[PDB]
């Protein structure tokens, strides 16, 4: 009980049922599209400036001179000096993504003060290098008792005959709690980087965040030290009711909030949340007030935000 | 397969040939069709027939051709294929055994096929995302459909789903006629009776029945075929391995 | 995993063991029943017809629960036997207490209460058998009910359980006339649907058993049709099919 | 693994499996109940059946006694068991004390039954919710609602099942003393509240009415058709 | 350098074939002819730099500057991994070269000679939006709330950036639209791109991962770099679950590269300054909590299935263009309590139109809609619940 | 590691703790807050009723109930456990009156309820888990007005002023700050209502609270709407 | 039961090209390498000439395609799907006849059992009495044998001896004779070999019987 359309059938379907201006409408629409495409084609590329400096700043003399003789050099980090064999140092180089070679370098002052393990410029054909290339509860009370007291008067430990150690693990608001404890050594969540950090540190409580490049970093760090690790002996977790109320007040101070807000009630309604979650609740209350089109956010808006973000008759 | 043939012909031919009909109707054109069913029902054969009788550029992806070892290569290949189809539009992309490239996704862990999953996600985006496809119809084929990701089964990515049930003994008689047309039959032969003797047999099973009847004829250096040979071929091809303890069989009254 | 016991609720609120039993009923031998103003009838296929089995019992799926009531079982053999004996006991207990045959709805309610108790209490697997009851009573004449493993029962004009139940019920819906069906027409329809649902060559008279309950002279009679009558009915049905084919030709 | 045990507590302090029983209740056809000045009414969705299926064997409204009726939403077998036990205990209480059961008493007994079945580990909770509507022996249109967790409350009008939330909100908005002033406005409100879920209004609606010192009466389909016609006329007129 | 927007012609209000629409289209075409004629006419109307070019290498290459040194020397990457200690000519702007810039080098000597600021990876350029989908907010039925939140997150912070300032509240710079398979997640992005004045940027998580070495992280760098150079911008990442699934210890190298690219993305999500980000996702649980951490993905918009009212609105929206028959009644299809997405409703309408065409009638009907609903949906036991 | 030591009420954890009992104590919190106060003039109970939706007539949320004519029980926790323990308390009070022809002391009745709650998994009584409910019995006896708090672990203790429920921690400090040994019943009522207003979601107004008092004199009394409004006028 | 030997037969009686591969060879550690190898095998066989691909041991890859809820099993499923698609897909092959052997035909996928891809499904049952006699004749050929031997007894004695173990019977009887310093094996020598090959397991906890 199913049929197949015929040529006359489909022709009738096309023509019979249509407003008189269908063909003209389709023609004009196709014209619109084709002309838009033509305009796009005829756009004409806007000349991409090459970054040329303003005239009268070019010299062309130093340019010709450097082109004639500047001897471009490739970059590579030295790996070893093979003990320098006293004379004939025979350094080893690790030209990146290209190869590793050995070199005498020459033209520099002293085979040792040239370089040990850092970037260098190898010459193109003869790999002789030329230039040394330049580069809140007990969770805070315990950390206080172990840092701040041995910050202003650590000599008490030696006075009492105890060695004041270093190295504390902040395992668990870790970041801002550590920043308040500092209230600085910022770290990013490799071996060259940690070596650089060693140089900065040793010319002066190092806040490691998230804690064989990385293996070499660990080896050098352990050798140097024998510090604040931030894995995620003092522990960090969620706050209790009073901590949540304090965080709510801290984050709601900077808002056009109503006169009285039951932050205790909000902390009670918001269990097992984090500082970021609390920030989100406050911000959502703000957008709820804005949606309501009222300059002053109210407890109702804050409760709505709590319900929306954080989240029956058998318990009353 | 008259109904399935005409439905698939609708989905592919009608939009590519006469979009004015859909414009007048005020309905967006169908985009994709998924052929699912038991083996040997005619999915790939219908795909071949469409490819042979269609004047639109017929692209074919077969099996896990898009599963390339190199990271982020299946998605690139899928994108290039859809670009090529757009270039040679109107295009019909047959895609056999999609469950290979694309099934119910898994929780990405150490034991998850993240690369294949993301290639399937790229296919989803190409089928239905921004800049919807203009004249690129898709004919995907699968054997088990329930495991296909619901994202693929989403109408709009698969605007139609054609089942291919095994023949109803009438399709069986027709398939026997089709595959025995080039067969030196003998009078007093009832392909109808052969069809009834074949219950619930797939089209592939019917073709195998014809092949085995021809083999039996060849056995006696013959050119004949008769009811005896056809019946024996049916018995040989549909060798059902049953259970014979009778206790495991009679557990269920 | 919310399915290790019959007394466990999935987070969606589903009894997975009960659902497994309901689905597994699909393996049972096909049975079906039709109601007619003249009487009611059941048909049932024999799953296994091996030639080395006797016919010691003149019925394998259809049992007589009391004077005015019969039932067909479809499911695990052990549970079917247990529930058949228990149904006989329930009906005869009602007869002893009240001195009148138990109404079919009441008998169904009792057995379904027991089935539900099994689905609900402790470490007992649900009774994995569906049942089709036919009966006569002074309150609603002839009745046909269908009971599931989960202790749920419904009154049906005509229905089918077991193998190919979907196809059988589809045919019954298509062909069953609501209120102008006689016993002969019901038998013809039953044979037709059984032929189109078994899908095992021709519907042999030995691979099927039919029973009919009808009121006669104020006393109910349940007759299990003999092989001769089954042969006659199948022969008539195939004659009608041949006539239809010839006319269509 | 804090689940799959009726007698195991979770960190929040939940009984997750009785909660799951409530969720199972949530998957049942809607049933509304309302109380009037002298009339208490229960409406229920039908969901319709295949023509081959008889209707008298499907029940969502059942009279627990002369002066008490029960509407249901949940598992049908559990419904049958609970209703049977409730009737048994109604008659047993009539025997023990020569006064007809009060709606509060019978609903408390049903709640106690559900609680008993959910206390132990070798039992599955009755995954049902029930509405008991009746007239106390002094005369009062009392309506209580009982949950699988053995908890029962008293309402003036509530809906349970699939459309529980939407129908409850509609009743919340459009329940008033003037809306229940007489014994026809309550019925009109019931059909109005059920029409947001049911389709035909007359082919997918069953109403039971209890009048003071009068037995339960199930409204005829023709009467339901007349009522829905009245509501449609009122709506168009107000338009 | 300001936003880029997306060229789009005005919208003809009448959807019916009428003279209002015809005259509107005629005027549009008139103005297009005017543009073409103006162009044609204008481009018909119309030593020291030569030696600058001569000194500059003939096939000069493009590399990346690194760790500028001195006032005349710098380290530059050749764009093949290697790097060189090159010199700088006086030609370049100077006081303008910064690390990461795409400088121009003399081919042989490899000496910095240009800056080529507009260097954009062809991938980034192509994924940038030029056209604009013609799906305005009017085409979205229901999802009124979701529209409100998306506007508050990506529209209000641009049209009225005084409300947030008045109460000292930072705008949410990340919105993840999570939901079942098809509910309008991509429609909302389409509408935002259409109606917004900000530079839109389509991307799919399965696109940012390239094979050669660190090109994945480099491409993420380029994408967010251009999203910063242009402002305001909206970066729409569809099916982010391609990259962002639960981070796990890698047992191979490709997985390590994928995790590296995802980490690079998270890193670039700490470069505030006004570049809004709209993630889309079918399954949100698989996403790493780090991504869904409430400091990089501020809002999570759930796209639930449509209710009765929403389904009704969707049906009118998608049948407005269809010559509906008077006999139809659009309530029975909707309130039948079965899963129905907006995509499912569009499929229902399309299949109904096709059924009517098959029946040879151009007007859909109730039976056509019923058959369409039966034949479109593909996929609890009876009696167990009443 | 806390996944094998809390599968049963009769399993000891390495810290020697009954984790299931602790879990029930945690479950106590979900209920609405209740405050009881003892004074030389009697005892006052005030509970934050938590109507989930209006149209629920208030005479079904029984957070305060009567035990004999001289004690009142304030509940916080599962309604089922509440009902069971309230029935036990009433039956025990009536049994003691029947036997000894007197009125059971508040301490004795609380002890009896605790004795019922003791049976966790003893195969000799049939509950198998802690009763997730905390009760406050405020009554009058020969020893003057008294108030006792009983928790699911079967522990009961005298309390001159206590608060339980969701707002337990937040209300305990308020009680500590505002409590001086000598008050009057009106003063205790005012302080309790002030604390409830402090730690209630809704605005304290007529409904949404219940207030009860037991005095050396008139029996246990439930303040009606009139008296509730009168007190709320000048809380 | 001598199916790999029948494949070795073809290859010494086939004029067409032969490509023997191991069902476990197709599997690879890198993603997509297995499907690539299957495609390469089939394309090479198609292009070269009339070819016979003997994928011995097919059950290493083809097993029933269950959900597989993981990575490696999905890669195996993709290998199987590529094999199916190459054997009978859109681009039909010609003269690429395929032979595959497995020890367990039940576990194989139902799609790679479809007339059109596997239209023979030959079984190789354990030798019957007659096949035992034929095998014994074929093996005891090229072998000096005693006049007092009765191979009929060994053939008739009902056991489950396969072709490989019949070969082992003859082989170890030969080595026993060699150690016994004799090139003509006696009935005692066979009886010993027959016992040592039947290897009748005993000590079966007797309550089972
Ligand atoms: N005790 C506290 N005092 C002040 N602010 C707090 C406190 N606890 C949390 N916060 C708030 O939490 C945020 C600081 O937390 P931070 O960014 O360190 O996250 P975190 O909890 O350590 O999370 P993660 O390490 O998992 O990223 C700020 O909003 C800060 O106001
Ligand atoms: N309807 C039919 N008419 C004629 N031949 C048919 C039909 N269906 C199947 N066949 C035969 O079956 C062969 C295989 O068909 P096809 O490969 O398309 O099946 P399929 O359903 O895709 O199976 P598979 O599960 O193996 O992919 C066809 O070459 C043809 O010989
Ligand atoms: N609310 C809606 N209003 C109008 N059309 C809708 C709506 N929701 C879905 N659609 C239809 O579905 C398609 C839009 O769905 P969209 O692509 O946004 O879904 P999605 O969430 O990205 O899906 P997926 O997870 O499958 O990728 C279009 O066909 C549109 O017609
Ligand atoms: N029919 C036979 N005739 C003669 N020798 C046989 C026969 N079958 C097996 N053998 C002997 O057994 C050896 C092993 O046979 P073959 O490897 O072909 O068996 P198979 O069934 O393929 O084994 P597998 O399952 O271990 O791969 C053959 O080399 C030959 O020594």
């Amino acid at each position: 009980p199913i049929r197949a359309l015929d040529e006359g059938d489909i022709a009738l379907l096309k023509t019979y049922g249509q407003s008189t201006y269908s063909r003209q409408i389709k023609q004009v629409e196709d014209d619109i599209q084709q002309l838009l495409k033509k305009i796009n084609e005829l756009t004409g590329i806007k000349e991409s400036d090459t970054g040329l400096a303003p005239p009268a700043l070019w010299d062309l003399a130093a340019d010709k001179q450097t082109l004639q003789s500047e001897q471009p050099l490739q970059v590579a980090r030295c790996t070893k000096i093979i003990n320098a064999d006293s004379e004939d140092p025979k350094y080893i180089i690790n030209v990146k993504q290209f190869a590793k070679f050995v070199v005498d370098l020459s033209d520099q002052v002293a085979p040792t003060d040239i370089e040990e393990g850092m970037r260098v410029g190898v010459d193109r054909n003869k790999y002789q290098i030329h230039i040394p290339l330049p580069p809140c509860k007990e969770q805070i009370e315990k950390l206080r008792e172990v840092v701040e007291t041995p910050l202003l008067h650590p000599e008490r430990f030696v006075n009492l005959g105890i060695e004041p150690p270093k190295g504390v693990l902040l395992f668990g608001g870790k970041t801002l709690c550590a920043r308040a404890v500092a209230n600085f050594i910022r770290v990013i969540g490799g071996a060259r980087m940690v070596r650089e950090l060693f140089e900065m540190a040793r010319t002066k409580l190092i806040f490691f965040d998230e804690i064989n490049e990385v293996q070499r970093t660990m080896l050098e760090l352990i050798n140097q030290l024998d510090v604040l690790m931030a894995t995620n002996k003092i522990e960090f977790s969620l706050p209790d009711l009073e901590g949540r109320t304090h965080i709510f007040k801290i984050h709601a101070r900077s808002m056009s909030v109503e006169r009285d807000i039951r932050f205790e009630l909000l902390a009670r309604l918001c269990p097992n949340s984090t500082g970021a979650e609390i920030r989100s609740v406050c911000t959502e209350a703000g957008m709820f007030a804005i949606r309501a089109r009222r300059k002053i956010a109210t407890e109702k808006d804050f409760l709505e935000a709590v319900n929306k973000v954080i989240k029956y008759m058998t318990y009353n | 397969l008259d109904k399935q043939i005409k439905e698939i012909k609708e989905v592919i031919e009608l939009p590519v040939k006469h979009p004015e009909l859909f414009e007048a109707l005020g309905i967006a054109q169908p985009k994709g069709v998924l052929l699912y069913g038991p083996p040997g029902t005619g999915k790939t054969l219908l795909a071949r027939a469409v490819a042979h009788h269609t004047d639109c550029t017929f692209i074919r992806v077969s099996g896990s051709e898009l599963v390339q070892k190199f990271i982020g290569e299946g998605a690139r290949m899928v994108r290039e294929l859809f670009v090529m189809a757009r270039e040679h539009a109107p295009s019909i992309i047959f895609m056999d055994e999609i469950d290979s490239i694309g099934s119910s996704r898994l929780e990405g862990g150490s034991g998850g096929d993240s690369e294949v999953q993301r290639t399937m996600l790229e296919l989803l985006n190409q089928l239905d995302g921004f800049e919807a496809t203009k004249n690129i119809k898709v004919i995907m084929a699968t054997n088990r459909i329930d495991i296909l990701d619901s994202a693929l089964l989403r109408p709009g990515r698969i605007d139609r789903k054609i089942e291919f049930p095994p023949p109803n003994e009438e399709a069986r008689l027709d398939i026997l006629k089709i595959h025995s047309r080039k067969m030196n039959l003998t009078r007093g032969i009832n392909l109808r009776k052969i069809a009834e003797l074949m219950p619930g047999a797939s089209g592939a099973e019917v073709k195998g029945v014809c092949t085995e009847a021809g083999m039996y004829a060849l056995r006696e250096r013959r050119v004949h075929v008769t009811q005896e040979d056809f019946e024996m071929a049916v018995a040989k091809v549909m060798q059902k391995d049953s259970e014979k303890n009778m206790s495991i069989k009679k557990l269920w009254k | 995993r919310y399915d290790s016991r019959t007394t466990i609720f999935s987070p969606e609120g589903r009894l997975y063991q009960v659902e497994y039993a309901m689905e597994a009923i699909g393996h049972a031998g096909t049975c079906l029943g039709i109601l007619a103003n003249d009487g009611v009838l059941l048909a049932a296929e024999r799953r296994n017809i091996h030639k080395l089995l006797d016919e010691v019992f003149f019925s394998e799926k259809i049992y007589k629960l009391n004077e005015d009531m019969a039932c067909s079982v479809a499911g695990i053999t052990s549970d079917a036997n247990v529930l058949t004996n228990e149904l006989r006991l329930i009906a005869q207990r009602y007869l002893l207490q009240y001195q009148e045959p138990i109404p079919c709805e009441q008998l169904v309610t009792a057995l379904c209460d027991i089935k539900q108790a099994y689905t609900q209490f402790g470490g007992k697997r649900p009774f994995g058998v569906s049942l089709l009851y036919i009966g006569w009573d002074k309150h609603y004449g002839f009745q046909l009910y269908q009971s599931d493993p989960s202790g749920n029962y419904g009154g049906w004009k005509a229905t089918c359980i077991g193998n190919n139940s979907a196809a059988a019920v589809s045919m019954l819906k298509q062909d069953y006339k609501e209120g102008e069906m006689t016993l002969k027409s019901a038998l013809a329809l039953a044979i037709k649907v059984l032929n189109k649902t078994m899908d095992v060559s021709k519907l042999s008279a030995e691979k099927v058993e039919i029973a009919t309950l009808t009121r006669e002279n104020g006393k109910t009679v349940i007759r299990v049709l003999k092989q001769k009558e089954v042969e006659q009915l199948i022969k008539k049905h195939e004659e009608e099919e041949a006539k239809a084919e010839r006319e269509k030709k | 693994s804090y689940d799959r045990a009726i007698t195991v507590f979770s960190p929040d302090g939940h009984l997750f499996q009785v909660e799951y029983a409530q969720e199972a209740v949530k998957k049942g056809s809607t049933a509304v109940g309302v109380r009037g000045r002298d009339i208490v009414v229960l409406g229920v969705e039908k969901k319709s059946v295949a023509k081959l299926q008889d209707e008298r064997t499907v029940r969502k409204i059942c009279a627990l006694d002369d002066n008490v009726c029960m509407a249901f939403a949940g598992l049908t077998a559990d419904a049958r068991i609970v209703i049977n036990r409730a009737r048994v205990e109604c008659q047993s209480h009539r025997l023990t004390v020569e006064d007809p059961v009060t709606v509060e008493y019978i609903t408390r007994y049903i709640a106690s039954l559900k609680q008993r079945y959910t206390q132990s580990n070798g039992r599955r909770p009755f995954g049902i919710s029930a509405l008991i509507v009746g007239f106390d022996f002094d005369g009062t249109p009392r309506l209580y609602q009982t949950d699988p967790s053995g908890t029962y409350h008293a309402w003036k009008a509530n809906a349970i099942g699939r459309g529980a939330k939407s129908v409850r909100e509609f009743l919340e908005k459009n329940y008033t003393d003037e809306a229940i002033e007489t014994d026809d406005l309550t019925i009109k409100l019931v059909i109005k509240a059920l029409l947001e879920v049911v389709q035909s209004g007359g082919k997918n609606i069953e109403l039971a009415v209890m009048r003071r010192d009068q037995s339960l009466k199930i409204l005829n389909p023709e009467e339901i058709e007349k009522y829905v016609a009245e509501i449609e006329k009122e709506k168009e007129e107000n338009e | 350098k300001g936003p880029d927007a997306a060229s789009k012609l005005p919208l003809v209000t009448p959807h019916t074939q009428c003279r209002l629409k015809l005259l509107k289209l005629e005027r549009i075409k008139d103005y297009l002819l005017m543009e073409e004629e103006f162009i044609r006419n204008q481009e018909q109307m119309k030593e020291e730099r030569s030696k600058v070019d001569d000194l500059r290498g003939t096939p000069m290459s493009v590399g990346t500057l690194e760790e500028i040194i001195d006032d005349n020397h710098a380290i530059v990457s050749t764009s093949v991994g290697s790097e060189h200690y090159v010199s700088i000519l006086s030609f370049v702007d100077k006081d303008l070269l910064e690390p990461g810039c795409s400088v121009l080098l003399n081919h042989k000597v490899h000496a910095v000679i240009g800056v080529l600021m507009d260097d954009t990876d062809p991938l980034v350029t192509v994924m940038k939006v030029e056209k604009a989908p013609q799906e305005t907010y009017a085409d979205i039925g229901g999802l009124d709330n979701q529209i409100q939140e998306i506007k508050e997150s990506v529209e209000l912070p641009l049209t009225h950036p005084e409300y947030y300032e008045e109460m000292g509240i930072k705008p949410p710079k990340g919105v993840i639209l999570y939901g079942p398979p098809g509910t309008g997640k991509t429609l909302l992005a389409k509408a935002v791109a259409n109606q917004t004045s900000a530079t839109f940027l389509r991307v799919v998580g399965s696109e940012l991962i390239q094979k050669y070495l660190g090109d994945g992280p480099k491409l993420v760098r380029e994408l967010f770099r251009v999203a910063e150079e242009h402002a305001p911008s909206i970066v729409f990442i569809d099916e982010i679950d391609a990259i962002g699934t639960k981070r796990y210890d890698s047992n191979s190298g490709g997985e390590r590269e994928i995790q590296r690219t995802m980490l690079e993305l998270l890193n670039q999500l700490d470069g505030f300054d006004d570049v809004k980000v709209i993630m889309a996702t079918n399954r949100i649980e698989t996403l790493d909590p780090a991504l869904i951490r409430p400091g990089r993905i501020d809002r999570k918009i759930e796209f639930p299935l449509p209710d009765e009212k929403t389904k009704k609105r969707i049906f009118q929206i998608h049948t407005s263009r269809m010559t509906l028959a008077d006999d139809v009644t659009l309530d029975d299809l909707i309130m039948a309590k079965d899963d129905l997405s907006g995509a499912d409703i569009k499929a229902i309408c399309t299949e109904a139109g096709l059924m009517a065409l098959r029946e040879r009638r151009m007007k859909v009907t109730n039976e056509d809609f019923k058959k369409s609903k039966e034949n479109v949906l593909y996929k609890t036991p009876e009696g167990l619940y009443l | 590691t806390r996944s094998e030591y809390d599968r049963g009420v009769n399993t000891f954890s390495p810290e020697g703790r009954l984790f299931q009992v602790e879990y029930a104590i945690e479950a106590i919190k979900l209920g609405s807050t209740a405050i009881g106060i003892q004074t030389s003039e009697g005892v006052c109970l005030a509970v934050e009723k938590r109507i989930t939706s209006p149209l629920m007539e208030p005479s079904s949320i029984e957070k305060i109930v009567e035990i004999d004519a001289h004690i009142g029980c304030a509940m916080s926790g599962l309604i089922a456990d509440a009902k069971t323990l309230i029935d036990k308390a009433r039956v025990e009070t009536q049994n003691h009156w029947f036997t000894y022809n007197e009125t059971m002391t508040v301490e004795s009745v609380t002890q009896a309820v605790s004795n019922l709650a003791l049976q966790f998994g003893e195969e000799d009584a049939a509950m198998s888990r802690p009763f997730g409910v905390a009760l406050l019995f405020g009554g009058v006896d020969e020893k003057g007005p008294q108030l006792f708090h009983m928790d699911p672990s079967g522990t009961f203790v005298q309390c001159d002023a206590r608060a339980i429920g969701s707002a337990s921690e937040g209300a305990q400090s308020s009680l500590q700050e505002v409590y001086h040994k000598s008050m009057t019943l009106k003063e205790a009522i005012k302080s309790s209502l002030i604390i409830l207003k402090q730690v209630m979601e809704e605005k304290l107004n007529a409904t949404n609270i219940e207030l009860a008092t037991v005095q050396p004199g008139q029996n246990f009394h439930m303040f009606t709407k009139e008296e509730l409004e009168e007190v709320i006028k000048d809380i | 039961c001598g199916k790999t030997m029948l494949a070795k037969a073809v290859a010494h009686h086939t004029t067409a090209a032969f490509i023997r591969v191991v069902g476990s060879e197709f599997v690879q550690k890198y993603l997509g390498e297995g499907p690539r190898m299957v495609r390469d095998v089939f394309r090479l066989a198609k292009e070269n000439a009339p070819a016979i691909i003997f994928i011995d041991e097919i059950d290493a890859i083809a097993t029933k395609r269950f959900d597989a809820q993981t990575g490696a099993d999905r890669e195996v499923q993709r290998i199987l799907l590529e094999l199916l698609n190459q054997m009978d897909g859109f681009d039909q092959n010609v003269n690429v006849k395929v032979i595959m052997a497995t020890n367990r035909a039940d576990t194989l996928d139902p799609a790679l059992l479809r007339p059109g891809r596997l239209d023979r499904k030959i079984e190789f049952p354990l030798p019957d009495r007659r096949q035992k006699r034929l095998i014994f004749s074929t093996i005891t050929s090229k072998m000096n044998l005693s006049e007092e031997v009765d191979l009929e007894d060994y053939v008739a004695r009902p056991d489950k001896i396969s072709g490989a173990d019949i070969n082992s019977i003859c082989q170890e009887s030969g080595m026993l004779a060699v150690r016994e310093n004799r090139y003509i094996v006696l009935a005692k020598d066979f009886e010993k070999a027959y016992k040592t090959v039947i290897k009748k397991d005993e000590q079966e906890h007797e309550f089972y019987k």
